[PDB]
């Protein structure tokens, strides 16, 4: 444990280089030839291109500038671009490039060819327990690098978690990351994934990334979420009221774990204690993970997509397409400067 | 059964982050 906290310690500082002087303008968009839609959001869409001058693919996440403005996501989305082209971490997606023109910002990313956790779940119903550890075990590590940063994530779910051709998870989507000393106060992330204090607006802090770790390993586990409804506010009547159950299939183990993570009081939930991440580390459920082993990516993956070649998006759905407009006019230059 | 209560529910698909 002396390892990781000089790791820390470096990576902390090319963070803050990164974070205190952001690249910007890396490349421009008629360098990428765009070939499909990967996935869509409520400013626009991530594609897989393929860059000319390489032959490389990657997914470029393209947002409309004028409706990031309407609804008020400014500072999410200069947050979004801001972490992400200044982390560096086993199990974070990579930005390659960046850039905007006048019409929208765009941001390209190694394309992860083996699709969404989501997708695989849903398809096989649920992951054994040491599948689901496997995953796990690389958020743990991830969340501990991040929170390190100060650093809070705020979307923890499977489909913000790809696989890629090793088996190993990538993360994405940094769109409510944000670098904060204090609490905060946003209401965000997704429904079945909130922490109780956050829907109570008391304020909260990186505690609720660990809440959603709960969420997650009980997602993987069971098939299925700890809060589910069908609509939002009844999702969370159930958070707050942190009654939960488990499936029969769940091992002692696994339950003691997610007890202390679904704890609905902070001066209780595992990752928020005086021991911090080694409460989680320490747990008899990771009994059997090698951490150094997972960071290192020396670990068999219980699973590996299959791809037939570079370019391949089988294992993502279909979205329907739209041409991709460029006003001759710039809009909203004061408001993304900094891009 | 709880799962086939999930199954049978609204929210089996992609689920889409929210803020305000
Ligand atoms: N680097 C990537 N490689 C392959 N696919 C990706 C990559 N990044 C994103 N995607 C796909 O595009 C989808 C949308 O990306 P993302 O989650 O960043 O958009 P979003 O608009 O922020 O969605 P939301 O906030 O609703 O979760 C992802 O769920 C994933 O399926
Ligand atoms: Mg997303
Ligand atoms: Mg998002």
């Amino acid at each position: 444990q002396e390892s990781v906290k000089e790791f820390l310690a470096k990576a902390k500082e090319d963070f803050l280089k990164k974070w205190e002087t952001p690249s910007q303008n890396t490349a421009q968009l008629d360098q990428f030839d765009r070939i499909k839609t990967l996935g869509t959001g409520s400013f626009g869409r991530v594609m897989l291109v393929k860059h000319k001058e390489s032959g490389n693919h990657y997914a470029m996440k393209i947002l409309d500038k004028q409706k990031v403005v309407k609804l008020k996501q400014i500072e999410h989305t200069l947050n979004e671009k801001r972490i992400l082209q200044a982390v560096n971490f086993p199990f974070l997606v990579k930005l390659e490039f960046s850039f905007k023109d006048n019409s929208n910002l765009y941001m390209v990313m190694e394309y992860v060819a083996g699709g969404e956790m989501f997708s695989h779940l849903r398809r096989i119903g649920r992951f054994s327990e040491p599948h689901a550890r496997f995953y796990a075990a690389q958020i743990v590590l991830t969340f501990e690098y991040l929170h390190s940063l100060d650093l809070i994530y705020r979307d923890l779910k499977p489909e913000n978690l790809l696989i890629d051709q090793q088996g190993y998870i990538q993360v994405t989507d940094f769109g409510f990351a944000k670098r904060v000393k204090g609490r905060t106060w946003t209401l965000c992330g997704t429904p079945e994934y909130l922490a109780p204090e956050i829907i109570l607006s008391k304020g909260y802090n990186k505690a609720v990334d660990w809440w959603a770790l709960g969420v997650l390993i009980y997602e993987m586990a069971a098939g299925y979420p700890p809060f589910f409804a069908d609509q939002p506010i009844q999702i969370y009547e159930k958070i707050v009221s942190g009654k939960v159950r488990f499936p029969s299939h769940f091992s002692s183990d696994l339950k003691d774990l997610l007890r202390n993570l679904l704890q609905v009081d902070l001066t209780k939930r595992f990752g928020n204690l005086k021991n911090g991440v080694n409460d989680i580390k320490n747990h008899k459920w990771f009994a059997t993970t090698d951490w150094i082993a997972i960071y290192q990516r020396k670990v068999e993956a219980p699973f590996i997509p299959k791809f037939k070649g570079p370019g391949d998006t089988s294992n993502f759905d279909d979205y329907e397409e739209e041409e991709i407009r460029v006003s001759i006019n710039e809009k909203c230059g004061k408001e993304f400067t900094e891009f | 059964t709880t799962y086939a209560d999930f199954i049978a529910s609204g929210r089996t698909g992609r689920r889409a982050s929210i803020h305000d």
